[PDB]
């Protein structure tokens, strides 16, 4: 979605805008603030041409495993509109911020919408917005032990709301 | 002939002194969210943002 | 005192002929580009353009270029 593509800006509020619109440059440098595309170039890497995966099946882009901005955004909305499939997904994404549903966009690239849907326990602490919980649960799993850089990345997406794990 | 339409999608009524300290890099903020196609100062109709593009519901013009 | 910032998606000069062509839901095809370049005009002049970002509470214009 153009919508869900946006750069974001993950201020914690209340902000104090100057006069209830203006927020100054200087005020805004105090982030980092991206988009999604750039956080998945940052764990998926951005590749023009065909490679072959770590697993490997041969890909290219940022992850599009086949047998780029355009195929991404493409992916990207196959992700989401996905997750509002999901029947134990969709509540979750309903109810997270916009940091934080491309956390959970990352790990539905990463392994899919029914594995994500299957981390039951980390998915309710984080309806209930418990984020030290779910990331110390989230840190039990496979996923954790078998991509640790990039599953810290997540995770630190879902503890924080900020982007921070991707300054770097 | 011609009819310059803004696809409007929010506005912020802010206050003479603001402009102009408003400068590059700055964030103005979106304190009305709407969907709307003027005609100069005269509203038209309620667009939505979709597909690849926009579709313009009933518009009126007069 | 009070003036209308207005954040403009897209401009278009059009005539009858697309104005009821499109009174009818005619996709009117932008541009992936589109939100990158949002304008902010006051009273029909064009003050400046930007991004939209996002501060999920609310949508801004990120300024990019400004009068």
């Amino acid at each position: 979605g153009p919508v869900d593509m946006l750069k974001n800006i993950p201020i914690p509020s209340p902000l104090s805008p100057v006069e209830g619109i203006l927020i100054k440059r200087k005020t805004l440098e105090r982030y980092f603030s991206i988009n999604i595309f750039e956080m998945l170039r940052i764990d998926e890497g951005l590749r023009l041409k065909i490679y072959k995966n770590t697993e490997g099946y041969y890909t290219i882009g940022i992850g599009h495993l086949l047998t780029a901005e355009k195929l991404f955004n493409q992916d990207v909305d196959a992700a989401v509109r996905g997750i509002l499939r999901n029947a134990k997904l969709k509540p979750v994404y309903d109810s997270l911020d916009a940091v934080r549903r491309a956390a959970l966009i990352n790990m539905v690239f990463q392994m899919g919408e029914t594995g994500v849907a299957g981390f039951t326990n980390s998915l309710r602490m984080l309806q209930q917005k418990r984020w030290d919980e779910a990331a110390v649960n989230l840190a039990k799993s496979r996923w954790y032990n078998q991509t640790p850089n990039r599953a810290k990345r997540v995770i630190t997406t879902f503890r924080t709301g900020t982007w921070d794990a991707y300054a770097a | 002939l011609r009819w310059p339409l803004r696809f409007v999608i929010g506005s912020s009524d802010t206050q003479r002194s603001l402009l102009g300290r408003i400068g590059i890099g700055d964030v103005l903020l979106i304190r009305t969210s709407r969907a709307e196609v003027y005609c100069y100062a005269k509203k038209l109709g309620h667009f939505n943002r979709v597909e690849g593009g926009i579709i313009v519901e009933t518009l009126d013009i007069q | 005192v009070d003036v209308k910032l207005e954040f403009v998606l897209y401009r278009k000069n059009v005539t009858l002929a697309e104005l009821e062509a499109m009174g009818q839901q005619q996709l009117l095809s932008l541009p992936t580009n589109a939100e990158l370049n949002v304008e902010i005009m006051a009273n029909g002049v064009l003050l400046g353009n930007g991004e939209l970002v996002q501060m999920n509470d609310t949508l801004g214009v990120e300024i990019h270029e400004w009068l």
